């Protein structure tokens, strides 16, 4: 089964990682349920200690409330480690992956690297792990998960060069600031305009 | 606003000093003339009282802090996000460091 994602979700993930480069970042990819797995967009869950389930409880419940409103579905969950020399999924990540795999039959775990994380990204810099309820833990060596690599590179370079990634909001900021949404409207307008 | 109060206080002090000089001149004249045990005129006395009240008003407004007794309102807008990080233990191992390495 191939894995494919829209450059919007990848840009959102990269920018969420850039917003807090010192603590671990968390995200949730969203797909459409009506063989290749197509991703629509990602929402950033939390940042910081990143070892608390009951906050994830409210986050995931509100995420479900949103998926049953616009007829969406949750595909996978992505997490990046804090240390640069760390590319191994954690126990909480595996627990969330199993929780999502109970419902959906296809959940890929996305590890964001830190070693090859610079201004001029090469291209993929993504680790895809395929986990299940059994002891099957395999990482894909290298494939293509994005549509237009040159265009995506151009938009990523433009977004990172221009300091306009402070508008990116998190679920924690939603609790702290009810004013701020969590659907990233300005980001969507920006990616649509750039294309 | 504080500058206006400071200027008003200074003007009141200057008026008080001028009234003092006028009273001193009045007493110097009084020492000249024998007897004539009279008091200083009431106009200057009213002016110096006006200077007394005017400077007494800004001296209270200059130093007004009046901070709240309750300490829960001072750690009220502060979030746990800033409290989580500490100046003491600081690890310099982040992806932004290698991202910002070349510019």
């Amino acid at each position: 089964p191939g894995v494919k994602l829209t450059t919007q979700a990848y840009c959102k993930m990269v920018l969420h990682g850039a917003k807090y480069p010192h603590c671990a970042v968390n995200g949730l990819l969203v797909a459409e349920k009506q063989h290749h797995t197509l991703f629509v967009d990602c929402i950033p869950l939390f940042h910081g200690t990143l070892a608390l389930a009951p906050m994830l409880e409210v986050a995931l419940t509100l995420i479900d409330s949103w998926c049953k409103d616009h007829s969406y579905v949750i595909a996978g969950y992505y997490q990046a480690n804090e240390r640069v020399k760390d590319a191994s999924p954690n126990q909480v990540a595996e627990k969330v992956a199993s929780r999502i795999a109970e419902g959906f039959s296809d959940t890929a775990l996305i590890m964001v690297d830190n070693t090859k994380f610079t201004m001029d990204c090469v291209a993929p810099t993504i680790h895809v792990y395929e986990h299940h309820e059994n002891r099957w833990r395999c990482r894909d060596p290298h494939h293509d998960y994005c549509e237009d690599w040159p265009e995506a590179q151009r938009i990523s370079a433009s977004l990172l060069d221009s300091r306009s990634y402070e508008t990116l909001v998190d679920f924690d900021n939603h609790l702290d600031d009810i004013r701020n949404d969590w659907t990233n409207p300005e980001i969507n307008k920006a990616v649509l305009h750039l294309c | 606003a504080p500058s206006l109060w400071k200027g008003l206080v200074g003007i009141g002090l200057f008026a008080l000093a001028h009234a003092a000089f006028s009273a001193a001149q009045h007493r110097s004249y009084m020492r000249l003339t024998e007897k004539e045990d009279e008091s200083l005129p009431i106009d200057i006395v009213l002016q110096t009282l006006l200077a007394f009240a005017v400077t007494c008003y800004g001296i209270v407004h200059i130093a007004g802090e009046f901070k709240d007794m309750d300490a829960t309102s001072e750690l009220k807008n502060k979030t746990f996000d800033t409290l989580r990080n500490h100046p003491s233990f600081y690890v310099f191992n982040h992806r932004g460091r290698v991202l910002f390495r070349p510019s």
